[PDB]
């Protein structure tokens, strides 16, 4: 069994430095290199650099010289990069993988760490603003009706949105959170039968456990407004 | 740097037949040795990227015999044989034999190959609490469509707008195997009280005319 | 027969136990320097290996700065220096630890031997003469010498080296189990066969310098038999049978030497096969594991080297327990003698001290038997008394009781029953030192110490002044000859000094007894073989000494029996006759019977000696260049199999190159085994052929040459048996082995220095400046393994002869009670080489330490300069490892090769001696077939004026013009006096010499021009003492006429004319009864009859009879005269004699003096002329 596994996910502010660790466990740690790579959101994996893992002789990429620095710890069998001089562009998911030293470059990176993410923030905690969304006043013609409720402006992730606190699972299309202006935005919707609404009561229950905020807005039909 | 270009961006594979991915270099990966190095990794969602095919023809110890490599020069191919439900990840192809940029490939997801379908577009008006707070936020849902080829477009009173807009696509369903997405226009309050015809465009490959949905503000 | 471990160290103080307890810890700390050296070597090769992979990755980036290929390589350069300090630490901390390891064991076991040696000699000297009668003297002397040398080598330095080998073993396995364990278990699976082969090779190595005189000793006995008596061999024509007798046993010794050489060299070759096959197995599994990414190359090198040197150290720790295994047996033989307590204890001082002693005495019923000869009781029930001044004498039976009471007076034995009491006081309650202080004795045959005259008087008493000595030697009637002395009393007298007469030593011995000032003077047969002209003056001297002492004279010349006071006679061990002279005359007993009866090297010549076996030398040197050239092949294969890992490559290319190089290790192992076996076998055969052929040729050319060559004291039987026994096997080591050494070393270092100037030269100049010291390291370690202790024992010979000189004549010392002088004479002569051995231990320890310290500083300096030279890209790491491996391991290999062979200087001086012996040719060549070879059968020998002097000394002319003619058939006899040389013309008849002026006219013909083998074919000789051989009596008798076809019937005939024929028939296995030390021993008369029968086998025309006196049987005289009278009838005889019972039937007797016949004629004529013959009849008639 060979297993590299890594730290936890970060939530660091802009300008600070972060240390992320790759605890190699299950092999003879003092031969193989350790290669640190970076994957952005939906892009090709770039390559940052490696460490000699016997005497700490490092080699960086060209773009990442200076704003990264690696260090080893042979006793605990880990490897670190202390990632100074943060920008917004350095929010990614970072992996570690090993290369043997007797026949490196002529062998693949045979085992990879699980990879854990770095999230550069610039603001502080803010409450969500749960708005409900009604069907359009005017035309109501279809035998299937769609109900949604928007959550805008919160920070930071996650938010547990659930219609009726878990009694409705018939088309809840919960969407991923979208970043804009360093403020997240989630949305969600469900399609129910035409005979259910507004004849029955239904609502979502937004909970934001990062700020202990639990809001329960009941949707209403658009009448005069 | 060999500027690698793995060039399917997705692969609509069914469940129980053959799949085929490319991997196309930008300089020939023949070393002075008689060997061609480029390797093939499976990356499951969330977990660590595993190794499946290395040194294009060989096979790593542990992976089943459904996998096979091919090709030489500047064109390479992995071949799944009779795909199960367990091989659904994203596949990419290191490397450069001209180090140390050490390039990697783009990636290729997989699919479950639904039959074609049409979206059910829905526009929701701005909420009354957003009318009290002082912004506009109009949201368009459109659900249960296949495949993932769409370009939604927002048009106000017959005039286009490509600023202040979001898009969020969900991923593949494991119960019906379809997609859905959303767009949201976001601006100030006073922009909302100048127009009536708020429209959307559903440019899907399964129709010629885009499915337009609309509502008018001044009546309710 | 061995002692326990806690007994051998019982003669150690506390400084010796401190020396051993520090030497053990220094042995263990020196034990674990080599596994730690391999650990730091593995860690360094790991550093150099890791940096190299990074070099190429960097190499493909073209814009990379020089400071870049400095930082990775700067780090390599900086790390190297800390390991240079590690190596200098191990070197300077093994220097002082090896110095404490060697110096504190040679000291602590030279001190115990220097105590045990003098305590053993003191234990020998304080023993009973009865115990000394049972044990041998030569066995005891050899016991002293070789047993104390074995106890010196058994605890000397072997135990510290044993602890070092065991500590290296344990350090090797601890490093092998804590660095990486799978490879250690793999090599430990084949560990027992490795240790077994190393143990066999170590037993071969430590027992290298050993002469092996067990194969040759049959021929050695043949040579020491024949060369002990050479005058007989030339006379009887004994050449071809003697050479065949030598030749067969020599062939057997050749065959045994062949098998020993083949076994020794296959035992060396199997060890190198196991070394290289273990290299192949361990690197095949090591690069199965390092290509799986589990170890590195550092851990593979470290656990492989450390487990290998562990298995070979338990290999080499076996003979150092063998030496302690047999020193346990030698210490029993020493400690049992030093354990025993004598019953009389002549060193103890507890008895009485009488004063005013006069010498009253009483024998009271003594019943005594010998403790050696137990079965017969000689004395019983004796009762004799004496008063003051009464000179008692005793006469009677022969040798029974004449000596037992003269020994019992000094208390040499206790009586088993009875109690002799001196002056009414017990003899066993006096202090025995004081008891032997008051009684003097003069022995029958006096032995004299090889010292000066005055020092021989000094043994009488150590407080005497020279005035007393001078008045004693004038008092004892000895001053006449001693005033004709060269300078003074410092005159060297002895068997190596002036060869004196028996009466002179006799009267100086009574003079020593007079300086003792005895009170009960004893005399036992002071006229054993003394002439009548000296017995009168020594009798006069002892008659001057008789006034005032209780004298007991027991001697011959039964005339002072008249002047004696009281006489007694032996009767079956009970003396019952007592009375004065005329009273014994009227008793008419045995005394009446007495008065009735009496009254350039040139090394090409040494190889030119072996010009017949060049089809062995060609395959020998063609095999030796191959066998001494595969050390650079091992260096290049080791360098490539490590340099395949300091480069980046595929996995499969690395796998197949490692498989190829492990295969080349196994192929090199099989080739090295085959070439060691053949280089052993062919030089073994071409050495033993020259030993056999050179021994046969030197024996043929040594037997042939003249009689005068055997007369010089540099050609003795001992020296010639040494130069025949020891020198063929020392010319065998200057023809083949020297060529093997030169060709192995010239391949082993020419190939190394040539390829190490090809690859990297700035390192090999440095290593070539170091190489002589590490070659000397190899040679001094190989001197330590076998030959260190052997040299020292030849130096100690000052006390080597004092002990054997004072243990032979032990009876003289115990009579004198002067043991303390001999003990201090031993003590100071032992005190000087003890200090010399301590200085040699303080030299050998420091030289053996400094060579090892240079051996580790070679690693340090070489790899530091190698790292600097690598970090500027002009040598790779594999080339630095190649240069180091060649020009270090080749230097250790030429050290071990140049010391493993035998020496050259002793070999070339032995070759010069053999080449100067085997080619020289005398004038009387005994193999010259040329000559007249006539048919003469009458034999008229006519001398005419022969003038002769011996070549051993030209200072005394002995023959002055002798003319002598013998008539046919008559028995012409010749008798003379002392110093005249009665047998000179007797030896000259066989041409044993050649006189200067004059000639022999054998029927008018000179012996110069005859054919010598014809002359020996018609000539028979009788010797004084016969020379008997280790064959049957049929060939001892049939020896009389060699080169013949003599059969059983003439042996029967010569037995008829011998009167031993029915004596042969009285013996079982009649002619087959082998005689010797393996057979029976005969009396003088029977061996005389053997000689006469042997000479009379030939049936010659002329006989030569040469007889001497001092026979003790004296009853076979009539039978040897009747066989001579069977020969005095038709065979011309020449007779000398000492018994004058042949002067009547001899025909023409001659007086010989001044080289001239005094007078011709018969017996009555020369007796009536009142010449010297009148004097001999007047002497022997009284
Ligand atoms: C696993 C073994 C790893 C070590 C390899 C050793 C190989 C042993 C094979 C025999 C080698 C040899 O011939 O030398 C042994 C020698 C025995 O001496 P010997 O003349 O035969 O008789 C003495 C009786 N006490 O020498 C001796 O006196 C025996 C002592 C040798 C050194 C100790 C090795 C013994 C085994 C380790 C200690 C004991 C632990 C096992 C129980
Ligand atoms: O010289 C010392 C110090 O050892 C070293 C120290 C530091 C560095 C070294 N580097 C290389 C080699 C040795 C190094 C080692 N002696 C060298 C000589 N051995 C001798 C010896 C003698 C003749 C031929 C071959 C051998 C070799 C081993 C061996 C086995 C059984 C009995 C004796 C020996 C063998 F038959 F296989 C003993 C140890
Ligand atoms: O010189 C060589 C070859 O020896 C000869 C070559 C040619 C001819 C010869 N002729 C006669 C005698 C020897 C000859 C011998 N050294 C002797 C010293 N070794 C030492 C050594 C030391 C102690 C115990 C065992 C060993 C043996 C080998 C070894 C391995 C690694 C490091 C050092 C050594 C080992 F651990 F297995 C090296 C080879
Ligand atoms: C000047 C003299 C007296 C000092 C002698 C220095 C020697 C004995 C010392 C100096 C450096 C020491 C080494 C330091 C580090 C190591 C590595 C460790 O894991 C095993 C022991 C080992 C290998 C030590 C062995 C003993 C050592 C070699
Ligand atoms: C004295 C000799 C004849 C006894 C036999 C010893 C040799 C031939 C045997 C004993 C133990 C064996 C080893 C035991 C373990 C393995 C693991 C295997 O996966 C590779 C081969 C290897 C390394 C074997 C090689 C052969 C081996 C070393
Ligand atoms: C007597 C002791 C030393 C055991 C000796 C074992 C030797 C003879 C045997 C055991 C295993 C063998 C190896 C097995 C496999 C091969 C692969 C071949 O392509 C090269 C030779 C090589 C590498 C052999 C070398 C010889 C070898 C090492
Ligand atoms: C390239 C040239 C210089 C290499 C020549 C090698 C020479 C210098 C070396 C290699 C082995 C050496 C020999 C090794 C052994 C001995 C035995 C000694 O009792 C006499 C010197 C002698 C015979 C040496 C003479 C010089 C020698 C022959
Ligand atoms: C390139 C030239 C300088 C090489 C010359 C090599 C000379 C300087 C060295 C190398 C090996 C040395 C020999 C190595 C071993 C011994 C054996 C010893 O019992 C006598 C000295 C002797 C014979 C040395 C003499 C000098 C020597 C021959
Ligand atoms: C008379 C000549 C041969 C000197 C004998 C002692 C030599 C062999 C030993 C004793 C001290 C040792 C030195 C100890 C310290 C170091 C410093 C290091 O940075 C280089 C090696 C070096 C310099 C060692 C080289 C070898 C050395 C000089
Ligand atoms: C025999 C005598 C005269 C010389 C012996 C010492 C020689 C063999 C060795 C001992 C240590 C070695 C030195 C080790 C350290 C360095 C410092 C490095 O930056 C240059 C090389 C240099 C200077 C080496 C030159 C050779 C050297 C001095
Ligand atoms: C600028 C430059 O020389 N780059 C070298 C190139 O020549 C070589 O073809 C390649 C393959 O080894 O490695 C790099
Ligand atoms: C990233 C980097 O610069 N690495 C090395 C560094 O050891 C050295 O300081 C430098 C000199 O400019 O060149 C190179
Ligand atoms: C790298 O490139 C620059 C200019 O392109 C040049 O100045 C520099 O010397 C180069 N470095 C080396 C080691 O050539």
């Amino acid at each position: 069994e060979v297993q590299l596994q890594e730290s936890g996910p970060e939530l660091v502010k802009t300008g600070a430095s972060v240390k992320i660790s790759c605890k190699a466990s299950g092999y003879s740690f003092s031969n193989y290199y350790i290669h640190w790579v970076k994957q952005s959101h939906g892009k090709s994996l770039e390559w940052i650099g490696f460490i000699s893992c016997y005497n700490g002789a490092t080699f960086y990429n060209q773009k990442f010289k200076g704003k990264a620095t690696f260090t080893v710890d042979n006793s605990s069998s880990t490897a670190y990069m202390k990632f100074n001089s943060l920008t917004f562009e350095d929010s990614a998911v970072y992996y570690c993988a090993r290369l043997p030293i007797q026949f490196g470059n002529f062998y693949p990176m045979d085992y990879w760490g699980q990879g854990t993410t770095v999230t550069v923030s610039s603001a502080k905690t803010t409450a969500p603003s749960v708005y409900p969304l009604a069907p359009v006043c005017g035309d109501t013609t279809g035998s299937s009706v769609t109900l949604g409720c928007l959550v805008k402006g919160y920070f930071p992730e996650p938010v547990t949105l659930t219609w009726n606190s878990g009694s409705l699972s018939s088309g809840v299309h919960t969407f991923p959170a979208v970043l804009q202006s360093d403020l997240y935005t989630l949305s969600s919707s469900v399609t129910v039968t035409s005979s259910t609404w507004p004849s029955q009561s239904i609502t979502c229950n937004v909970a934001h456990p990062a700020s202990s905020t639990k809001v329960d807005k009941k949707i209403e039909p658009r009448g005069p407004t | 740097q060999v500027v690698m270009t793995q060039s399917p961006l997705s692969l609509p594979v069914s469940l129980g037949d053959q799949a085929s991915i490319s991997c196309r270099s930008s300089q020939s990966l023949l070393h002075s040795n008689g060997n061609t190095y480029l390797h093939w990794y499976l990356q499951k969602p969330g977990q660590s990227p595993k190794l499946l095919i290395y040194k294009v023809s060989n096979r790593f110890s542990g992976v089943p015999d459904r996998f096979s490599g091919s090709g030489s020069g500047t064109d390479f191919t992995l071949k799944i044989s009779r795909v199960e439900a367990e091989d659904l990840g994203v596949y990419f192809c290191s490397q450069s034999t001209h180090i140390p940029p050490w390039t990697f490939g783009g990636g290729t997801k997989l699919d479950i190959k639904r039959a074609d379908a049409a979206p059910t577009v829905s526009i929701f008006p701005p909420s009354s609490e957003q009318l009290t707070s002082g912004g506009l936020s109009v949201v368009c849902f459109l659900n249960n469509f296949y495949p993932k080829d769409i370009n939604v477009k927002w048009k106000i009173d017959g005039s286009e707008r490509q600023n202040g807009v979001l898009n969020s696509w969900t991923d593949q369903d494991s119960k019906d195997s379809t997609y859905s997405m959303s767009s949201t226009l976001t601006l100030t309050k006073d922009e909302y009280e100048r127009h009536n015809s708020y429209t959307c465009e559903a440019t899907h490959k399964t129709s010629t005319s885009p499915i337009v949905k609309s509502f008018n503000r001044n009546e309710c | 027969p061995a002692v326990s471990v806690l007994t051998m160290f019982r003669y150690a103080g506390w400084l010796d136990r401190l020396y051993m307890l520090v030497g053990t810890l220094a042995a263990i700390i020196h034990g674990v320097a080599l596994p730690l050296m391999m650990l730091i070597f593995g860690e360094m090769t790991d550093i150099f290996a890791n940096a190299g992979n990074l070099e190429d990755l960097m190499s493909n980036i073209t814009n990379r700065s020089d400071i870049n290929d400095t930082g990775f390589f700067m780090n390599l350069e900086e790390d190297m220096t800390t390991y240079a300090y590690y190596y200098t630490g191990i070197g300077a901390g093994v220097l002082i630890v090896a110095y404490i390891q060697v110096s504190f064991w040679c000291l602590a076991a030279g001190r115990q031997i220097h105590k045990i040696r003098q305590k053993f000699f003191h234990a020998i000297m304080n023993q009973e003469i009865g115990w000394f009668d049972v044990h041998d003297v030569g066995e005891l002397n050899t016991r002293l010498t070789d047993d104390v040398s074995k106890i010196n080598e058994g605890i000397g330095d072997k135990i510290g080296m044993f602890f070092q080998a065991m500590a290296t073993f344990f350090g090797g396995f601890i490093i092998g189990f804590t660095r990486g364990w799978k490879l250690t278990l793999v090599i430990l699976a084949i560990s027992p066969v490795l240790g077994l082969s190393a143990g066999i090779w170590a037993k071969i190595l430590s027992s290298f310098t050993d002469k092996e005189l067990h194969a040759y000793a049959k021929a050695g006995a043949v040579a020491e038999e024949v060369l002990a008596a050479i005058r007989t061999v030339i006379a009887f024509g004994g050449q071809k049978k003697e050479l065949e007798r030598y030749n067969n046993n020599l062939e057997e010794a050749k065959r045994l030497g062949i098998k020993k050489a083949i076994t020794a060299n296959i035992s060396m070759g199997a060890a190198f096969l196991l070394i290289y096959a273990s290299y192949a197995l361990a690197f095949w599994y090591g690069t199965t594991l390092v290509l799986s990414g589990e170890y590195s190359i550092g851990q593979v090198l470290t656990v492989f080297f450390s487990v290998l040197i562990g298995a070979f150290s338990v290999g080499q720790a076996s003979p150092n327990i063998e030496a302690f295994a047999n020193a346990r047996g030698a210490a029993y033989e020493v400690f049992k003698i030093i354990d025993n307590k004598p019953s009389i204890d002549s060193f103890s001082k507890s008895g009485h001290k009488p004063d005013n002693i006069q010498g009253n005495l009483e024998f009271k019923n003594i019943h005594f038997s010998y403790p050696s000869r137990k079965e017969v009781q000689i004395l019983k029930g004796l009762n004799l008394k004496v008063k003051s001044g009464q000179t008692v004498a005793l006469v009677g039976n022969s040798g029974c009781g004449k000596s037992t009471t003269v020994q019992l007076m000094q208390r040499l034995y206790d009586p088993l029953d009875g109690m002799v009491s001196i002056d009414g006081q017990d003899i066993r309650t006096i202090n025995v030192r004081y008891l032997r202080e008051i009684i003097g004795v003069v022995s029958q045959e006096p032995v004299l110490f090889a010292t000066t005259i005055a020092e021989n008087i000094r043994y009488g008493r150590e407080d005497v002044t020279m005035d007393e000595i001078e008045k004693a030697v004038k008092e004892a009637n000895a001053y006449d000859f001693i005033m004709k002395l060269p300078h003074q009393f410092d005159t060297l007298v002895g068997e190596r000094g002036a060869q004196l007469s028996g009466g002179q030593k006799q009267r100086i011995a009574i003079a020593r007894a007079l300086v003792r000032n005895p009170k009960i003077l004893l005399l036992d047969q002071a006229t054993s073989a003394l002439d009548t002209e000296s017995e009168a003056v020594v009798q006069a001297a002892l008659d001057k000494a008789r006034e005032g002492r209780t004298t007991i004279v027991i001697a011959h010349r039964l005339s002072t029996v008249r002047n004696a006071d009281v006489i007694a006679g032996f009767d079956g061990g009970v003396i019952v006759e007592q009375g004065n002279h005329d009273e014994l005359m009227r008793e008419k007993g045995i005394y009446f019977k007495l008065v009735m009866t009496q009254t350039p090297a040139s090394f090409w010549r040494i190889l030119k000696l072996n010009s017949t076996e060049w089809p062995y030398f060609v395959v020998g040197i063609f095999c030796a260049i191959i066998n001494g050239g595969l050390q650079p092949a091992f260096s290049v294969i080791f360098s490539k199999i490590i340099g395949v890992f300091t480069r980046i490559d595929d996995p499969e290319t690395k796998r197949q190159n490692s498989n190829l190089f492990s295969l080349l290790f196994l192929i090199l192992g099989i080739i090295s085994f085959i070439t060691f076996f053949l280089q052993g076998f062919t030089f073994g055969k071409a050495g033993e052929i020259l030993t056999k052929r050179l021994r046969y040729m030197v024996f043929k050319s040594m037997l042939r040459q003249d009689v005068s060559w055997f007369d010089d004291p540099k050609n003795t039987t001992g020296a010639l048996t040494t130069r025949l026994a020891n020198d063929a096997a020392q010319v065998k080591g200057a023809t083949g082995s020297r060529l093997a050494v030169i060709f192995q070393n010239i391949a082993n270092l020419g190939t190394g220095i040539i390829i190490s100037f090809i690859y990297g030269w700035q390192l090999t100049l440095l290593l070539l400046a170091i190489v002589p010291i590490i070659a000397i390291a190899g040679v001094v370690e190989m001197k330590m393994l076998s030959g260190q202790a052997l040299k020292d024992k030849k130096e100690l010979e000052g006390s080597g002869k004092i002990a054997t000189e004072a243990i032979e004549n032990f009876r003289t010392v115990v009579s004198l009670t002067r043991e303390q002088k001999f003990e201090t004479m031993y003590a100071q002569s032992l005190q000087i080489p003890y200090r010399n051995a301590m200085k040699k231990a303080h030299v050998f320890g420091i030289t053996f330490s400094f060579t090892q310290a240079m051996m580790y500083f070679s690693y340090a300096a070489c790899f530091r300069f190698g790292a600097y030279l690598v970090a500027h890209k002009l040598m790779s790491f594999e080339d630095v490892l190649l240069v180091f491996s060649a020009i270090v391991f080749g230097a250790m290999a030429v050290g071990q090769v140049s010391s493993f062979a035998p020496d050259y200087a002793k070999a070339t001086v032995s070759a010069s001696h053999i080449i100067r012996i085997i080619e020289k040719t005398p004038e009387i060549d005994s193999y010259s077939t040329q000559g007249l070879k006539p048919n003469m059968l009458e034999g008229n020998v006519q001398f005419s004026g022969v003038v002769f002097n011996y070549p051993t000394r030209p200072s005394i002319p002995v023959l002055q013009g002798l003319s002598l003619e013998v008539k046919k058939g008559q028995t012409l006899a010749l008798v003379g006096s002392s110093g005249c040389g009665k047998s000179t013309v007797v030896q000259l008849l066989e041409r044993f010499y050649d006189p200067m002026a004059g000639s022999v006219f054998l029927d008018g013909k000179e012996i110069k021009q005859l054919n010598v083998q014809w002359l020996r074919a018609q000539l028979g000789i009788v010797s004084q003492e016969p020379i008997l051989f280790d064959c049957s009596i049929a060939e001892n008798i049939a020896y009389g006429d060699n080169s013949r076809v003599v059969s059983y019937e003439e042996i029967v005939r010569a037995a008829k004319e011998a009167n031993i024929h029915q004596f042969i028939d009285s013996l079982p296995d009649k002619y087959n009864t082998r005689v010797g030390d393996k057979g029976t021993q005969l009396s003088g008369g029977q061996k005389q009859r053997i000689a006469i029968a042997r000479a009379l086998v030939r049936q010659p025309h002329i006989l030569l009879l040469d007889q001497a006196t001092s026979a003790l049987d004296t009853e076979s005289e009539k039978v040897v005269q009747e066989a001579l009278d069977k020969a005095r009838e038709g065979r011309t005889c020449i007779v000398i004699a000492h018994r004058l019972s042949t002067i009547q039937n001899a025909d023409l007797i001659v007086v010989i003096q001044n080289g001239k016949v005094k007078e011709h004629g018969t017996h009555q004529q020369l007796l009536a002329q009142k010449g010297i013959y009148f004097s001999m009849v007047s002497v022997q008639a009284g």
